[PDB]
């Protein structure tokens, strides 16, 4: 259950992380 | 402006994010207490002592099943004031006796007064005709008839609607089984006004959107409108021709069209209210006597009207013992109406 | 041109008092057949053995009904989903007994109303309009398909389609609540939100525009005389309306864009009624409303009733009484 | 008044609402109200 | 073998997670495209080989 | 009108400093209200073991108007 | 940011993907990334099903929709639908999951890195919506693909282990199809069958020989049609009938998908050959027929003469006649007399249900299956309480049939809307009034008044 | 069940089928990053 | 019943044929703008 919530936390963050990584870098968003 | 009254008036009418006005001194505390009473009760308060029911998130209910339930039938039409002779200032006891019900019903009733005063007050300050306030009399007649008149005609508040999603559904089914409310022509005009209103809403919004003038280049057409522009954003002429050829008749007068949009659902809700006043007294539209006489004498005569009364008698027999616990109904298995097998 | 090209020109003519069109060519005869059969049956049809148990139910005015109790009664459960046209029967006598008029009415009606929807697309094309009025109409039309066709299909019988009468409709609602707990189904709840909201925004829009009509008429004459058909100037002041409504609630809770405002008026009841239609069309396959019967349990295991359980008690009353001679085995599975 | 970008504030507040609502659904299946 | 399998699969998982983030960010980054293009190609190769390895080793742990 | 836009307020570092403390403190206070059992006694809601006595076959329904408070009290004593 | 705003593209954000209409490279991206989501779901959902799966409980008690699809192809199952081996389930899920990373890769690349348009870069892959020849050619490519897809089903069925056959003599089992139905009178006959009761159009297909022959026909037809469309351009009657635009081709496809969604809903609801009740649970009709069979068995065991027992209405309590005379079960299930099922057919003679056989030949396994199917009727609540709507909580069940029918009715329905939306928008845009009425060339102002 | 050697990746497998929904939500994070232009 | 069946089949075929040929007869061109 802790494993499940952690997995879904890492997968959940992957999306916005990308956006943020591109925003900080002034990427082609 | 002069004296304290006029200074206060100045302050009340300031152009802020949330208008206040004089109506606000009534509106805001009563709306807020009615709502916070609802959220408080549905969150933490039981219905065990009044109905034999759980009714809060605390007890395990979900959004569809929580309620602030009516007081016990033994309470009659008591105001059930916190400081009244029932609770005697005891807050816990008050909650247990149904105090939140009358709390929410009466604050909600004064809040609704406040809202409609707010509609008269704002319209007067903006300099518009107060049609919105007038339209709001329909919600008022519904709230007052159903939440106040109805239980006042009956034995006690217990029979008012309880404030909850599933509780309201129960209220619906009780009205079918006990009052045969679907048969009632005042409810039928209500339905016509509500479904006709919804039809008028869909059809007017769709007609405007599909006879728009091209006033922009964008394939999204929302930006091609200006609040202060002189001209109609859609063609009444084309709309009129379209409906005339499709349906056979069309509006030609935009003032009529809009007035009609006010008239239909407002009149509808008013009619349902009158029927509910009738039901406060068990003055139902329950039966057609001529059908009963024929059916009593001719056991091969059957209609949808006879079929639905067998359903009602099923509803009464099967729901009453748990729905009306103060009656101590014990209905042995052999007396319960049932068809074959089921 | 040739005879055909003249015909095409007429059918599609923008100048007919009532638009005909290619959809119209299917719509006109089907709707006439449905209308005519309906009227004659409502007045004069004999009793119909709806539940196929030789228990004919009287629907027509001449056989002892009034406007409220009257109906065109669904076709026999013994037929099921079989196609029962007039030529499948040995006689009209038999056809009437078994509820043949119902199938004739609802099939011609559904085809006709579908074409009515196509026709709305068609005329808007002929007139140079944007095309989506027909989409708004798909909502009531879908609802009609739900109770006259999809539900029968799921349940295996036209005897369970909505009856074509007032009390009949109520019978259908009540049995439906018993069998599907429709009230506890969120698509039905969206439907209520759709029609209550539709009524509300109707009363609102009507009232906001009316309250804002520009002074154009005498203190004695109807204000409607203040608006002329086809006039180019807008007959009310939308900025004054927004000034009112934005203050009634708050500024951004209010529309100043007539186009997005009329969009919301189209979308709210149409989407909510789509969900209603889909409620009925999915309970057609017995995916039913939420069941919280005996959901709250005490420490020992005593069931603590909720309002869901009182709903259950009413549903049970409907269940055990409905079609009181039709069940021989303990479960009602369709 | 501009430091933290509105898109992040929205994505974060939006994730909070999901979490708290997901929790409420879990509780439908566990403990009080679970029918077990 | 059983330990070998599990690291290999964990490694696929981890590589995947770094590809998921890295490939979109790389592709839409203004400057760093020289170093990026090579790794994308490298990560891709490692990812493919790792799928085969887990695929083959499956038959030794199952 | 006048007030600072919400847009400004909720993107401002000072907003997040204040509310990164007040939001969680309220939430935790809400949690404790239930976890201590305090909610049950304020509102008079039964815990799972307090709906019925061990052998009781009927509901403690209020049947008296002016001594209902006392009935609940009696009904509460025998649990 | 080449036209990724409303000002440049004239499409608001919520119509964002309409910005892709003439950006073939970015649009290919959208499409490949999307197929990746589809293939992804298939693989991950399969794995999730397999992780949750208890082989000894019926699939249909486990909320499974994909494993049943795999099993019907004959993988992982044996006599009676018994699971003999879950590894094929595993293989199917993994291979989809891996494959989806590849599609996702391609999709993300074309969407975000490759050339936004493909016409400058390549004429083979580039296209203009209005190029009637290119459009039929792409279409033609996909027809060939689809054809091969149908022939893979055939290949599985005839050469790679066969298919699960609920009708297999002696009981349901996997079986190699050696003699598929080739006669066009049978295969195309199905298409001309009425959709009403006792007929059921194509939903009626009740043997694997027909299913295999049908796919042989379809694979050939589709390859043939693909070649045809690569080699030809549209005839002039077709040119004059259709709107030729991206948005219009979408709309046609939306209409065909809605239609297919509806067909799929009825297939899973009624059909127990290509949706074996062993995997999918009993049909509604089947479960209703099982209840009458169950009580007929019970009561006759108790001494009842089931043929002459008159029910309260005067119709036979257990047995009665259809409107064409066939012996059928009584009570409400009279409506379901068109139902056919392998646990039931042994009792059916030329006149319908046979009283001699009913009195003497009912085997225990038939009693067992009828009890099973009666008690797994596809009825339950949205929160998955199995039973009638008045049932108490206890049983966690909604039939896979209800999930598959309901989901697809909703999907087919909204696709129909999508079709009307796009067809009507495509018509208007082709004629040039999709943005509104020209205030200075208002058509209605140039027409004679109606009256 | 998954073959035993994979049991370790069990809770991961429990969460994957949700990933497609996250792609729809992601479009909205992304559009918010670019002000819904 | 047979003549009824045949009459109706003929009726329906006629109207269905009108609808099909009708939309085949250059429908896109039947609008007020671009033809
Ligand atoms: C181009 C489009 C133009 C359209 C023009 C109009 C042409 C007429 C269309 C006919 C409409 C169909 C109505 C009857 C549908 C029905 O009873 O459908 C049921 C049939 C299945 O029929 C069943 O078929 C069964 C086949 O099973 C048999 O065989 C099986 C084999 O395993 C099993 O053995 C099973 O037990 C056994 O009984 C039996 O025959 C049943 O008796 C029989 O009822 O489905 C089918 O034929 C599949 C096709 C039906 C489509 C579903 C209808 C949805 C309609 C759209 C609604 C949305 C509109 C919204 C508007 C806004
Ligand atoms: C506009 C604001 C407003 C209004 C109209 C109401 C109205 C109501 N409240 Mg609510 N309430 C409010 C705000 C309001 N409340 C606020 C802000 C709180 C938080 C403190 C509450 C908390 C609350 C509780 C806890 C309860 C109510 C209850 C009630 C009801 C009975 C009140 C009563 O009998 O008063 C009697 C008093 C008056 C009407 C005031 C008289 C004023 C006149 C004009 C002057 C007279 C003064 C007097 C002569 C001088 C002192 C007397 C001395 C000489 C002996 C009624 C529906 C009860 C209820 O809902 O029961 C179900 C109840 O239990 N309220
Ligand atoms: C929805 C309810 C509602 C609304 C929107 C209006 C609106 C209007 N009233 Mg009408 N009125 C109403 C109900 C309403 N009234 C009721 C029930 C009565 C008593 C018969 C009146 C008596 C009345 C008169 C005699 C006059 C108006 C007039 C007016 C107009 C000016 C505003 C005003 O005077 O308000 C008055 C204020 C209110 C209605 C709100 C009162 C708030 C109370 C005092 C709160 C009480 C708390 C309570 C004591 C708690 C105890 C509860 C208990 C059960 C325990 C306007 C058209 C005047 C007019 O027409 O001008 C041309 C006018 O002359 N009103
Ligand atoms: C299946 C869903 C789907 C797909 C496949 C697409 C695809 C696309 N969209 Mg549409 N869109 C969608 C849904 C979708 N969209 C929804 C639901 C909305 C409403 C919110 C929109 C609203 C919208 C607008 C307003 C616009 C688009 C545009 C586009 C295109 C350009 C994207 C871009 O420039 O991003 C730049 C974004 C980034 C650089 C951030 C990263 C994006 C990547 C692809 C994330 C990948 C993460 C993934 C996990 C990686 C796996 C890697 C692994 C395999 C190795 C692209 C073809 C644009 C357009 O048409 O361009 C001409 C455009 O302006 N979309
Ligand atoms: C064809 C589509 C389809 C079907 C028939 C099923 C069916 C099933 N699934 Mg699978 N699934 C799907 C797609 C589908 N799912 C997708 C897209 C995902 C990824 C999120 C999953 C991931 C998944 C998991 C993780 C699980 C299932 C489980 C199940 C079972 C129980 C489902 C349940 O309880 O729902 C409850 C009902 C809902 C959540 C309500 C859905 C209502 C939607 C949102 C209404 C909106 C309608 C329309 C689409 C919107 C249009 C809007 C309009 C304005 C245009 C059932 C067998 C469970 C199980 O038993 O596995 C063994 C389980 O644990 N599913
Ligand atoms: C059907 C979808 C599709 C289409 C029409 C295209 C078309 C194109 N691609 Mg894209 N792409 C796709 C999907 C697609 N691709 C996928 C899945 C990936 C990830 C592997 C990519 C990754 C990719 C990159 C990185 C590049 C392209 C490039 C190209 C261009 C040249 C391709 C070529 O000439 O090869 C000719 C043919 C071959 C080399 C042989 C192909 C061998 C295939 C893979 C085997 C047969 C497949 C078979 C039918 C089964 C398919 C699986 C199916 C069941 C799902 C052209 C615009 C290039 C580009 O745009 O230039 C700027 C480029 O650099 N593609
Ligand atoms: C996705 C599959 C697909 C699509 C989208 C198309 C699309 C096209 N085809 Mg191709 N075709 C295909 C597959 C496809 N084809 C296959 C597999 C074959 C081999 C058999 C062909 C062989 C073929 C020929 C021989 C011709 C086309 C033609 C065309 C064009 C016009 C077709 C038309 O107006 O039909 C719409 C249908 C009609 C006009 C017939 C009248 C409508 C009847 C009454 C409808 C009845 C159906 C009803 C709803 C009931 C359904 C069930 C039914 C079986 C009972 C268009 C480019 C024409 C062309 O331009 O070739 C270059 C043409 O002459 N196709
Ligand atoms: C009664 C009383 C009183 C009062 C109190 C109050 C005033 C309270 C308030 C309270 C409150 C004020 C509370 C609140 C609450 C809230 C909540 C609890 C919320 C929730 C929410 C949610 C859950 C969300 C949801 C959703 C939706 C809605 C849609 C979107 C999506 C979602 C799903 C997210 C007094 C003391 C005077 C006196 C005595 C009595
Ligand atoms: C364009 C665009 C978009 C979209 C995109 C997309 C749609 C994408 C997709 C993507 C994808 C589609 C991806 C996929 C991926 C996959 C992966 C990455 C996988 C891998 C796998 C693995 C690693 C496995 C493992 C295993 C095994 C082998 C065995 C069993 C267990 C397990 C599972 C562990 C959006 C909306 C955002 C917007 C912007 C633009
Ligand atoms: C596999 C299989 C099989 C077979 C199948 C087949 C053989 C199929 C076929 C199918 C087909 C063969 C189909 C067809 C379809 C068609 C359609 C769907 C059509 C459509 C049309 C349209 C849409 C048109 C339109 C129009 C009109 C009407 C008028 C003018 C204009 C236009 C052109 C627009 C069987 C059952 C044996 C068994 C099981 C499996
Ligand atoms: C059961 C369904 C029947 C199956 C038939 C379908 C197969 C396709 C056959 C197409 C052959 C007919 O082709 C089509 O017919 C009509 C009548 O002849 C033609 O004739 C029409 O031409 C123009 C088109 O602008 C019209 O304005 C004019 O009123 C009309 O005479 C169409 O322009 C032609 O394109
Ligand atoms: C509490 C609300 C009742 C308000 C109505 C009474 C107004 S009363 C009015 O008030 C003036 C100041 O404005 C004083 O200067 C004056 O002496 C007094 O008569
Ligand atoms: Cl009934
Ligand atoms: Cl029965
Ligand atoms: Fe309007
Ligand atoms: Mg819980
Ligand atoms: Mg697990």
């Amino acid at each position: 259950v802790i494993a499940q919530l952690t997995m879904i936390a890492m997968i959940g963050i992957a999306g916005p992380m990308i956006i943020f990584l591109l925003a900080v870098r002034r990427g082609n968003l | 402006e002069r004296g304290w009254f006029d200074i206060l008036d100045d302050w009340l009418k300031r152009d802020r994010f949330v208008f206040v006005g004089w109506s606000g001194i009534l509106l805001f505390p009563c709306a807020y207490l009615a709502l916070g009473g609802w959220l408080t009760g549905t969150t933490f308060v039981t219905s065990w002592y009044t109905h034999g029911l759980a009714s809060s998130y605390l007890e395990g209910c979900n959004f569809l099943t929580v309620a602030v339930s009516t007081p016990a039938n033994s309470m009659g039409h008591s105001l059930l004031l916190l400081w009244g002779p029932e609770a005697q200032g005891d807050f816990t006891r008050w909650c247990q006796l149904g105090g939140l019900w009358t709390f929410i019903a009466l604050h909600g009733a004064f809040g609704l007064i406040g809202f409609m005063l707010r509609q008269f007050e704002i319209a007067r300050l903006v300099g518009v005709r107060p049609y919105n306030a007038i339209a709001f009399s329909a919600p008022i007649a519904v709230f007052v008839s159903v939440f106040l008149i109805y239980p006042l005609g009956q034995s006690s508040w217990f029979f008012a609607p309880s404030f909850g999603v599933a509780a309201i559904f129960r209220f619906l089914l009780f009205f079918q089984g006990f009052h045969n409310w679907t048969l009632n022509p005042f409810h039928m005009m209500g339905v016509a006004g509500v479904l006709g209103g919804a039809l008028l809403c869909a059809i007017h919004g769709a007609t405007v959107e599909n006879t728009l003038f091209q006033d922009g280049e964008g394939a999204s057409t929302f930006r091609a409108f200006n609040p202060t522009q002189a001209e109609e954003t859609y063609s009444m002429v084309t709309a009129n021709r379209f409906w005339s050829q499709i349906f056979g008749i069309a509006f030609s007068n935009k003032r009529w069209l809009h007035f009609f949009m006010l008239f239909v659902p407002v009149t509808g809700l008013w009619m349902s209210a009158i029927g509910v006043v009738g039901l406060a007294l068990n003055l139902r539209s329950y039966d057609f006597i001529s059908q009963e006489i024929r059916a009593a004498e001719d056991p091969e005569f059957e209609t949808f009207y006879t079929k639905n009364l067998l359903l009602n008698e099923g509803i009464r027999a099967w729901m009453a013992p748990q729905d009306q616990p103060h009656e101590n109904f014990v209905f042995p298995e052999e007396v319960l109406p049932r068809g074959n097998a089921l | 041109a040739n005879l055909w090209e003249r015909f095409c020109n007429w059918v599609t003519s923008t100048d007919n008092r009532l638009y005909v069109g290619w959809f119209g060519v299917i719509m006109i005869p089907t709707l006439l057949a449905a209308t005519i059969c309906f009227v004659i049956a409502f007045i004069a049809a004999p009793p119909v053995d709806i539940d196929g148990i030789r228990e004919p139910v009287s629907g027509s005015l001449l056989y002892g009904n009034n406007i409220i109790t009257g109906a065109v009664v669904p076709s026999s459960n013994a037929i099921g989903l079989h196609f029962y046209p007039i030529w499948e029967a040995a006689s009209l006598d038999e056809w009437l007994y078994n509820g043949g008029p119902y199938q004739l009415i609802i099939f011609h009606f559904l085809l006709g109303a579908s074409c009515y929807m196509g026709r709305q697309w068609e005329l808007s094309y002929r007139l140079g309009m944007r095309p989506w009025i027909c989409v708004a109409y798909s909502a009531p039309l879908a609802s009609a398909f739900a109770v006259f066709l999809i539900y029968p299909i799921g349940q295996g019988s036209f005897s369970d389609g909505m009856p074509l009468g007032i009390s009949g409709t109520f019978n259908f609602m009540i049995v439906f609540q018993a069998e599907h707990n429709i009230l506890m189904h969120p698509f039905h709840q969206l439907g209520v939100a759709g029609v209550f909201g539709g009524a509300l925004f109707c009363a609102m829009h009507g009232s906001l525009v009316t309250s804002s009509l520009i002074r154009e008429t005498t203190e004695t004459e109807s204000a409607n005389y203040g608006y002329k058909f086809g006039q180019e100037e807008e007959t009310y002041n939308i900025v004054a309306a927004h000034g009112y409504f934005g203050r009634l609630i708050f500024q951004y809770a209010s529309f100043n864009n007539s186009r997005s405002l009329h969009f919301f008026l189209a979308a709210w009841p149409v989407v909510g009624v789509w969900f209603t239609a889909l409620g009925i069309s999915t309970m057609a396959f017995n995916l039913n409303g939420f069941n919280f019967n005996h959901s709250v349990i005490d420490a020992k295991g005593n069931v603590i009733n909720t309002w869901a359980d009182i709903i259950n008690r009413a549903n049970l009353g409907m269940e055990v009484m409905h079609e009181r001679n039709a069940h021989n085995f303990p479960l009602d599975l369709a | 008044g501009g430091r933290i970008p509105l898109w992040i504030v929205a994505t974060v507040a939006g994730m909070g609402v999901i979490v708290i609502v997901g929790l409420f659904f879990y509780g439908a299946y566990a403990g009080l109200g679970s029918s077990l | 073998m059983t330990i070998l399998f599990q690291l290999a699969l964990a490694a696929l998982v981890i590589l995947s997670f770094v590809m998921v983030i890295g490939v979109p960010v790389a592709y839409a980054s203004p400057q760093d495209w020289d170093r990026s293009k090579q790794l994308i190609f490298l990560g891709s190769g490692l990812w493919i080989a790792l799928v085969l390895v887990v695929g083959v080793l499956n038959f030794f742990v199952v | 009108t006048g007030e600072r836009p919400f847009s400004d307020i909720i993107t401002s570092v000072r907003y997040w400093v204040i509310h990164s403390i007040t939001i969680p403190a309220l939430f935790i206070a809400g949690w404790l209200f239930v976890s201590t059992g305090l909610a049950y006694d304020v509102f008079g809601t039964p815990r799972p073991d307090s709906y019925y006595a061990q052998e009781q076959r009927s509901i403690p329904l209020v049947t008296d108007r002016f001594e209902a408070k006392q009935q609940v009290e009696t009904f509460l004593e025998q649990l | 940011a080449t036209n990724r705003d409303q000002e440049s593209s004239g499409f608001a954000w919520w119509a964002g993907n309409a910005r892709l209409i003439n950006l073939s490279g970015k649009l290919l991206g959208a499409h490949v990334a999307h197929a990746g989501l589809i293939v992804f779901w298939a693989g991950a959902m399969t794995l999730f099903e397999l992780a949750h799966f208890i082989p000894e409980k019926p699939m249909y008690e486990q909320g499974l929709i994909l494993i049943p699809h795999i099993a019907t192809l004959g993988w992982g199952v044996g006599p009676g639908g018994e699971v003999v081996d879950t590894f094929p389930f595993f293989v199917v899920g993994v291979v989809h999951l891996i494959s989806s990373a590849v599609l996702g890769f391609g999709g993300v690349y074309h969407a975000i890195r490759g050339p936004e348009t493909l016409e400058e870069y390549s004429s083979f892959f580039g296209y203009d919506w209005k190029d009637k020849n290119k459009m039929t050619t792409i279409l033609g490519f996909h027809l060939i693909v689809l054809g091969i897809g149908a022939l893979l089903l055939v290949a599985k069925a005839m050469f790679f282990g066969g298919l699960y056959d609920t009708w297999a003599p002696g009981g349901g089992d996997v079986r190699v199809i050696t003699n598929p139905t080739l006669d066009p009178r049978v295969i195309f006959g199905y298409l001309l069958k009425s959709p009403f009761g006792g007929e059921g159009w194509i939903v009626s297909v009740n043997n694997l020989e027909d299913v295999v022959g049908g796919h042989i026909w379809i694979g050939l037809i589709c390859i043939a049609g693909g070649i045809w469309h690569i080699l030809t351009t549209p005839f002039g009657w077709a040119r004059r009938a259709f709107i030729w635009s991206g948005e219009a081709y979408l709309s046609y496809s939306l209409g065909a998908l809605s239609m297919m969604g509806f067909i799929a809903t009825c297939f899973v609801w009624f059909n127990n050959t290509v949706y074996p009740s062993e995997f999918y649970g009993p049909t509604g009709p089947e479960a209703s027929q099982a209840q009458a069979m169950t009580f007929l068995i019970r009561d006759q065991k108790l001494g009842a003469n089931v043929g002459s027992a008159q029910g309260p209405t005067g119709l036979g309590k257990y047995l009665m006649r259809s409107p064409t005379g066939e012996i059928i079960f009584g009570g409400e299930t009279m409506r379901f007399w068109d139902f056919r099922g392998p646990w039931l057919e042994p009792l059916r003679g030329p006149n319908g249900l046979d009283l001699n056989k009913i009195k003497n030949d009912i085997q225990p396994w038939q009693e067992r299956r009828a009890a099973e199917y009666m008690t797994h009727a596809p009825l339950g609540s949205l929160n998955s309480v199995g039973g009638v709507a008045t049932e108490i909580n206890s049983v966690n069940f909604v039939s896979p049939r209800s999930w598959l029918a309901t989901s697809h009715f909703v999907l087919a329905f909204f696709f129909l809307v999508g079709h009307l939306w796009h067809a009507g928008r495509a018509r208007a845009a082709a004629a040039g009034f999709e943005k509104g009425i020209d205030r200075e060339s208002e058509p209605v102002l140039s027409m004679p008044s109606l009256d | 069940k998954l073959p035993e050697a994979y049991a370790i990746f069990d809770p991961l497998v429990d969460v994957l089928p949700v990933i497609p929904v996250l792609f729809l939500a992601l479009a909205f994070v992304w559009q918010a990053a670019v002000g819904f232009r | 019943m047979e003549t009824l069946k045949i009459t109706v089949y003929i009726v329906v075929t006629f109207f269905v044929l009108l609808f099909v040929f009708g939309f085949l007869s250059g429908d896109p061109a039947r609008n007020p703008k671009r033809k």
